[PDB]
């Protein structure tokens, strides 16, 4: 019962409820 | 003259030699293939060449064995 | 990759003439120490052959690969 | 695989051993090798009395001298290794 | 089943080439 | 699993995410961790096939260019793996499983019945456009073997005539019923169950102590 | 056996709302903040007295797998990776629990983390799955909404973020150091095991992998505790498993029934009987495609646990039971096993790469029965080369399937051998 | 202190942490047989051509990989190390065309010896072979690459050693071909280096494709002359005209790579 | 039987002459393929050993039947690719007859 965009729209949903992701510390690996 | 053309030239010391004394593939119809890929034995097994098998899978360019120079025509 | 070419000391003769022969075109020479490599297990024993048959010798010190450190769980860090 | 018989490495082991004590002098290594043969190593001035034990001696006597040739091993110090194969 | 000698050659190149000097003068 | 340049697939075709494509593809982004980009060329090259199922050499050129990583890494991930197309596909891509849970069952007679109906054979694309069908392996959902996965559809369960049905549906009209075809209440034995009959327990029931 | 009172999963086959409101109805999420308040250590002590195994491919205990990224943090953010793959052919286990019953997979995650000090946990489910992952992620989204999942957890300090990864439909994927890579961005190829997981993973951060079986099953151990889990099992292979029956039988389903139970009763009890009478069953499937089947005989006799099973030389695995009838050339289904994994090693490793596809064409010669007798035990022999120098296990996997054809089908091969030689 | 003992057959090589199982073995004396593991590029495990036997261990474990530890016998003759390298090499040489004298990696091939010397006396490969496309990689190296053993050097020095990452693996299964998904030329310096570190005759150079054939040509050592590193190089000559120059390594200077234009 | 010379310079025929006598330098034939550009058996130098017939991969390089070929002059004895061409041109037919015979033994 989902369209094409459903699993990436919710994901960007749950933005609103996530922390400040973490880094390694480099520009690239 | 021969196959890599040596010509002992007019000028050159060693063409003295001859005086008095003397000194294919392309027209090979290339093989159609239904496989992509086929062997080439040479003709006759044993009395061929060690067996390859030639990747015919572009049309762009006919499979060539490096032993026959036989092109394949997919 | 194999090393086992690597082991033995070898002294050569210097090279010479190598002129191209009219007749057939092989290559000819005139210098007969020329094929001949000895083979000798240390460098001691190679210069004492030089000194005792009076031939001129310039030893060229082993150079063996330096330990490299590796490790398969150190390029798999992201950082770096 | 070849057909090695240990009957005999034992016997030539056994006699190296009995050379190696009758001229305590003179051999410096004696072994058998793998291929069943033989190679007592003497100093080079046991050259006489080595081979005259063995081309007389009740319990050895090795009679003719199949041959005698020197391999040149030129790092070796003592360039030459005369080897001296007796039956 | 029911003059003609063959000369021995060598059948390979030139090899080093040598530069031609330039043919214009200066 | 080589690329050659062509009119219809090259740098050429004109590729580039939606205004709210790109919204997406941030998205995908923080979700990975921070200063951590690279691991999002998969989702991101996921929505460039949903934008497009051609997903061109093109397209593949700008996930590397939104993700900044060496083009060939999302080379190399798209040849990998089977999900991404790099060639256009039908409305479709019917997909049977045809692997020992789904061979028992015979799954591929639903394949010949696809075959049949599509008037093609497996691995090919009917001109409609709106087919193309390829023998898939494993897709899970075995309890359901007869399967053909449509888009995520993913219907299960399946007798050759409710397949041939199915296409029905979908060669003219709506979608047929999202999932499988039978009486089996999902994966319950097929006549009803034997199993959790009771009422779910009540919450810190038979709870360990502390 | 089991009894409804005793069940770790207790939402299967729908019929009840996979969402927070009758997940909180059926009980879950009870007391979470307490439980995060025990510590990590009561949840290990929990896991280890449970005996708990890992309901993956192959069960290492979980205690001990959890309790290796216990170790101090070096400054570097440690992770829980759960493996929503249903790669394993014959295996629908996982699937349900996501579908139905995912607010449990929630929960587990966060007490996952509790455990081993995870920020936040990566759900790496199937791409083919795409219906699937979109209930999950609605789910998640729900419990941040409730305060379940976020920073406080459930009021409990604990921050933790889940997340939804999209898989390509690759069976590989699901290997532990090959999920990362599929994590990380890379190729999906399995790297080596000598740095283990736990010391470097995800992103070159401890991490951890887990059947989501064994993640889903610890929040109802930790709160019902380690005896009960325990008490239902016989040694290690003690706990509550869902076992699949598909194939060759009345009523294929997942009836989550509990372990070390006859194979007999299980596909008697449940899964009706096999189709057409016990006695037709050519072999069976015990582990899924990786494991060996086993024929009849033995089969009744053994039961499914780990340890019976590899005593019997097969091995629980996912616990898919796939099950032949007397009606089936079982040298074309082993075959397409090996073509299932032909289309689907990754190819970074010579003896799968070139092993794998040698044993494809012997395969289906051998199913056509042109290859001779002698080329059988062959076969044999290249078994073993690939069993125990791939660098990851589906090159063990493939070579199991062949052998245990070889082992106890070398007759039927023998005479698909003699009927083309009859011929000519 | 940092001196783990391990044994190597015995011979108890004392090796500072982290060694590998084949950097052990290199220093207590042996050379365990190896195609993916060059020593100046990362560890892949590829062909796992290395497995040998840690004493008291149920598997062999990968060489180039396995991080020695204390008290380990690294047994490398066993019967169960050469079964481990008899049946790999089986596996190498099943998918191989034999086009050995067309390979001008002939004598050069560290895949016919390991075969002579780690490998079986016959095939049991019934079965049909694999062929790949030639592509064009550019025009120094000639990639006749169905000749390619899928060990991923050259994607690490292309990676690694220069800075092009452009070569990769392409595709799963027997059909993981390593060449350029998009036909995009090689062009870098250090480019020919590839040639020299691919151990199978792939990819080769195509000036030298077939003038010559390694036991006859007559090496001497010399220097680079072209730039001003002074790189270290090996002049392969044969009845007097120069075939072919290579590196030879110089820890130092140029520690067995060369530039494009100075060979 | 095409028409194209069997060698294809592997030059192991080279390698194991005892006496030196075979000299083999070759360069990639405009085809592309590797052909020889000089084949030169110094028959005075070669001591008809045989093992050149047992060496070649393609079997380019084989011991005729002929063993009539005395020569007023030293060169006409050294054969270049040509005369060792025409010599395989002229003697094939007998050279098939005579490898058909023996290879089974080989
Ligand atoms: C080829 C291959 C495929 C695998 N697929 C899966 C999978 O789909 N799901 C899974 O949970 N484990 C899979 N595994 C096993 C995992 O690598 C890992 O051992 C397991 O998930 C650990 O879970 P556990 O600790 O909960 O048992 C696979 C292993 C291999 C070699
Ligand atoms: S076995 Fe070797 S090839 Fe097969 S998957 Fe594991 S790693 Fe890739
Ligand atoms: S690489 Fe060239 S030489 Fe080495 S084996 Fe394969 S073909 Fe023969
Ligand atoms: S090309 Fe040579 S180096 Fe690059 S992978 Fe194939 S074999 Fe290894
Ligand atoms: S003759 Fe036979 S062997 Fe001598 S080079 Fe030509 S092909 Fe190789
Ligand atoms: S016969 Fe062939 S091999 Fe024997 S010597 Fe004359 S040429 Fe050399
Ligand atoms: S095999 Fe088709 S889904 Fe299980
Ligand atoms: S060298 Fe040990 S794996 Fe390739």
């Amino acid at each position: 019962d989902y369209n094409t965009y459903t699993f990436l729209d919710l994901n960007l949903d749950l933005s609103k409820f996530r922390l400040p992701q973490p880094s390694s510390g480099r520009e690239s690996p | 003259i021969t196959h890599t053309g040596q010509v002992y030239d007019e000028k050159d010391y060693r063409r003295v030699r001859f005086v008095d004394r003397q000194k294919l593939i392309a027209q090979q119809p290339v093989n159609e293939v239904e496989h992509r890929i086929i062997a080439c034995d040479g003709g006759g097994g044993a009395l061929g060449h060690p067996k390859v098998y030639i990747n015919l899978d572009k049309e762009t360019k006919t499979g060539t064995c490096g032993y026959c120079g036989l092109q394949f025509k997919q | 990759s194999g090393v086992n070419n690597t082991k033995k000391w070898k002294m050569e003769f210097d090279t010479r003439e190598r002129w191209e022969n009219p007749l057939m075109g092989w290559a000819s020479t005139a210098d007969p120490l020329s094929n001949m490599v000895l083979t000798f297990s240390a460098k001691e024993d190679a210069i004492a052959f030089a000194e005792k048959n009076g031939w001129s010798y310039d030893v060229e010190e082993k150079k063996v690969p330096k330990p490299k450190s590796k490790s398969y769980g150190a390029n798999f860090s992201w950082n770096k | 695989v070849r057909p090695r018989s240990d009957v005999t490495h034992k016997q030539l082991s056994a006699f190296g051993e009995y050379v190696a004590e009758i001229l305590p002098k003179y051999v410096q290594q004696v072994q058998v090798s793998c291929l069943d043969e033989l190679e007592i190593c003497i100093h080079p001035d046991g050259v006489i009395p080595t081979l005259t034990f063995l081309r007389d001696h009740t319990n050895a006597q090795f009679k003719s001298l199949a041959d005698l040739t020197a391999v040149d091993v030129p790092t070796r110090q003592n360039r030459f290794e005369i080897v001296y194969n007796l039956l | 089943p029911t003059p003609e000698q063959y000369v021995p050659y060598s059948t390979t190149r030139k090899k080093i080439h040598e530069w031609v000097p330039p043919s214009t003068p200066y | 699993f080589v690329h050659r340049d062509t009119p219809e697939n090259n740098p050429d075709t004109p590729f580039d995410f939606t205004p709210e494509n790109y919204k997406r593809i941030e998205a995908i982004v923080k979700n990975y961790p921070e200063g951590h980009q690279a691991a999002a060329v998969l989702p991101v090259l996921d929505l460039a096939q949903r934008q497009n199922g051609w997903l061109p050499i093109s397209a593949m050129n700008k996930v590397a260019e939104v993700l900044q990583v060496p083009p060939m890494r999302v080379y190399e991930v798209a040849t990998f793996y089977t999900m991404y197309n790099r060639k256009p596909v039908g409305k479709y891509h019917i997909q049977v499983c045809t692997t020992t849970p789904c061979m028992l069952r015979d799954s591929d007679s639903i394949l010949e019945t696809l075959q049949r109906k599509l008037g093609i054979k497996v691995g090919e694309t009917t001109p409609d456009k709106l087919f193309t069908l390829i023998e898939v392996e494993c897709l899970g959902a075995c309890v359901n073997a007869p399967m053909v996965q449509i888009n995520d559809n993913y219907y299960e369960d399946l007798t050759p005539k409710d397949i041939e049905e199915i296409i029905d549906e979908l060669k003219a009209g709506k979608v047929p019923k999202p999932g499988p075809r039978s009486g089996r209440f999902c994966c319950e034995p097929a006549g009803g169950l034997t199993s959790l009959t009771e009422p779910p327990k009540g919450p810190g029931f038979g709870v360990q102590a502390g | 056996s089991l009894k409804d009172e005793d069940r770790i999963f207790t939402n299967l086959y729908g019929r009840h709302d996979w969402r927070l409101k009758g997940a909180l109805r059926r009980g879950d999420w009870y007391k979470t903040k307490e439980i995060l308040l025990k510590g990590p250590d009561w949840i290990l002590g929990e896991m280890k007295t449970s005996g708990l195994r890992g309901r993956g491919g192959a069960g290492f205990p979980t205690g001990l797998k959890w309790s290796f990224m216990n170790k101090p943090s070096d400054g570097r953010p440690k992770y829980l990776v759960v493996n929503a793959d249903e790669g394993e052919p014959g295996t629908c286990k996982d699937r349900e629990i996501m579908r139905h019953d995912p607010h449990k997979l929630v929960e587990g995650c966060l007490v996952g983390g509790r455990a081993m000090g995870a920020r936040a946990a990566y759900i790496y489910i199937r791409g083919e799955f795409y219906n699937e992952a979109s209930n999950l992620q609605v789910a998640i989204r729900e419990a941040y909404e409730a305060g379940l999942i976020g920073k406080n957890a459930c009021g409990s300090d604990y921050d933790f973020d889940v997340f939804v990864v999209r898989g390509a439909g690759a069976y590989i994927c699901g290997e532990e150091t090959a999920l990362i890579e599929s994590i990380e961005g890379k190729q999906g190829k399995p790297r080596l095991k000598p740095p283990f997981p736990a010391d470097v993973g995800v992103f070159g951060c401890p991490t951890t992998v887990a059947n989501v079986e064994t993640v889903a099953v610890s929040p109802t151990i930790c709160r019902r505790g380690g005896t009960w889990f325990a008490g239902f099992g016989r040694e290690r292979n003690s706990g509550t498993k869902l076992f699949n029956i598909s194939g060759h039988v009345n009523h294929p389903c997942t009836v989550e029934e509990e372990m070390s139970v006859p194979l007999k009763e299980l596909i008697e009890k449940h899964a009706g009987g096999v189709t057409g009478g016990w006695d037709n069953l050519l072999a069976v499937i015990p582990g899924g495609s990786s494991t060996p089947l086993i024929p009849k005989s033995v089969c009744e006799t053994v039961l499914m646990d780990f340890d019976a099973l590899v005593q019997a030389q097969t091995g629980l695995g996912t616990a898919a039971v796939i099950v032949m009838d007397r009606s089936t050339d079982i040298v074309k289904a082993i075959a397409r096993l090996i073509e299932f994994y032909k289309h689907e090693s990754c190819g970074q490793c010579t003896p799968c790469r070139e092993g794998v596809d040698w044993m494809n064409k012997v395969m289906a010669r051998f199913v056509k029965g042109d290859a001779r007798p002698a080329e059988i035990d062959s076969l044999w022999e290249i078994s073993k080369q690939i069993e125990g120098h791939t660098i990851c296990a589906l090159g063990d996997g493939a070579a199991w399937p062949v052998q245990g054809l070889i082992r106890h089908f070398r007759p039927e091969l023998e005479d698909r051998m003699q009927r083309f030689a009859q011929q000519h | 202190s940092n001196l783990i003992e391990v044994f190597v057959d015995g011979q108890s090589v004392m090796v500072e942490p982290g060694t590998t199982v084949l950097q052990a073995c290199e220093k207590v004396g042996m050379q365990i047989p190896r195609f993916c593991y060059h020593e100046r590029l990362s560890v892949a495990g590829n062909c796992r051509m290395c497995l040998v036997e840690i004493e008291k261990a149920p598997k062999v474990v990968a060489a180039c990989a396995m991080p020695v530890m204390k008290g380990w016998n690294i047994l490398t003759n066993s019967e169960k190390s050469k079964k481990a390298r008899e049946g790999v090499m089986e596996f190498l040489l099943a998918n191989h065309p034999l086009d050995c004298p067309i390979c001008d990696q002939g004598g050069e091939c560290d895949l016919q010896d390991q075969s002579m010397m780690f490998g079986s006396d016959r095939s049991r490969f019934l079965e049909g072979k694999r062929a790949v496309e030639d592509k064009n990689i550019g025009p120094l190296v000639k990639t006749i690459m169905t000749r390619c053993i899928q060990c991923t050097r050259c994607i690490r020095f292309a990676s690694e050693i220069a800075g092009v990452d452009d070569l990769g693996t392409t595709g799963r299964g027997n059909d993981m071909q390593v060449g350029t998904y998009i036909e995009k030329m090689f062009m870098s310096e250090l480019s020919g280096n590839v040639i020299d570190i691919c151990p199978v005759g792939a990819l080769t150079s195509k000036p030298y494709a077939f003038t010559a054939r390694p036991w006859e040509t007559r090496k001497t050592e010399s220097i680079d002359v072209m730039d001003a590193v002074g790189s270290n190089i090996v002049v392969s000559t044969r009845t007097g005209e120069v075939m072919r120059i290579l590196p030879r390594m110089h820890e130092d200077i140029n520690e067995e790579w060369i530039s494009d234009k100075t060979r | 039987p095409s028409g194209e010379e069997r060698c294809i310079a592997c030059k192991l025929c080279e390698a194991i002459c005892p006496a030196q006598a075979i000299t083999i330098e070759a360069e990639p034939r405009a085809d592309g393929s590797r052909r020889t550009t000089r084949y030169d058996i110094d028959m005075t130098k070669c001591i008809y050993c045989g093992f050149c017939q047992e060496a070649c991969p393609v079997d380019a390089i084989v011991e005729g039947p002929n063993f009539e070929f005395s020569t007023e002059t030293h060169e006409e004895l050294l054969y270049n690719k040509e005369k060792l061409l025409n010599n395989g041109d002229k003697w094939e037919a007998e050279i098939a007859a005579n490898i058909q015979a023996d290879y089974l033994y080989r």
